[PDB]
Parts: structure tokens; sequence; C-alpha cells
């Protein structure tokens, strides 16, 4: 959800400046989204395996 | 008196065809913005053109 991604329900840009900032911001949130499908795939693999284990 | 007036009314239509050099409302003749600054990167570097008044 936005705010576990760092962004808020109304975070936006008013100015060029803003938007400059928010570009990081979205990079930053976009990195950490990555990781966590990451993170969940891994773990998703980890059940696969012990199904077959068991 | 007549180069007079000549030499003035170029004068006017030199200022209003530097009035009028703007692309989508924004120029880099008319004076306005001290400098436009464009994309470089996917970082959000910027590319800088400084205003060229005339």
């Amino acid at each position: 959800s936005l705010t576990g991604i760092g962004l808020t329900a109304t975070s936006t840009f008013t100015d060029a400046a803003t938007a400059k900032t928010m570009i990081a911001t979205i990079t930053t949130s976009l990195q950490t989204a990555t990781n966590k499908l990451s993170s969940l795939g891994t773990s998703s693999v980890g059940l696969d395996t012990h199904l077959t284990f068991v | 008196n007549a180069l007079k007036a000549d030499f003035e009314s170029l004068r006017d239509q030199l200022q209003k065809a530097a009035t009028n050099a703007k692309f989508n409302g924004v120029s880099l003749a008319d004076g306005s913005t001290t400098k436009l600054s464009f994309l470089a990167n996917e970082d959000g570097s910027n590319f800088t053109v400084t205003a060229q008044t005339l």
C-alpha cells in the first residue's frame, strides 16, 4: 500500500522542483516495491520446495 | 523626417517580432524566464539552456 512504499494517499507535486524531488521519491518507492515482490517470490519458491518435500 | 519615421516603424516591428518569439507560451528570446531546464537522465538531471534575450 502507498503508505507501505512511502507515498501518502495525497502525495503529489505542485511545481517543477517538487516534481524533480518526486522523481527520486517514486524511484525509491519502485525500488522497495520490487524488493518486496522479490521476497514474496522467494517465499513462494520455499513453499513449493517444502510441498515437494512433504 | 522620412528616414526617421522609417527607423521608428522598423524599431516597432523589431519589438513586435521579438515579443512574438515564443513556442507554446515559452520562449528563449523574449527574455522572460532566465533559463530553460531540459531533461537529461533517468535521475532527472537537467540540460541547462540559458535564455538569450532578443
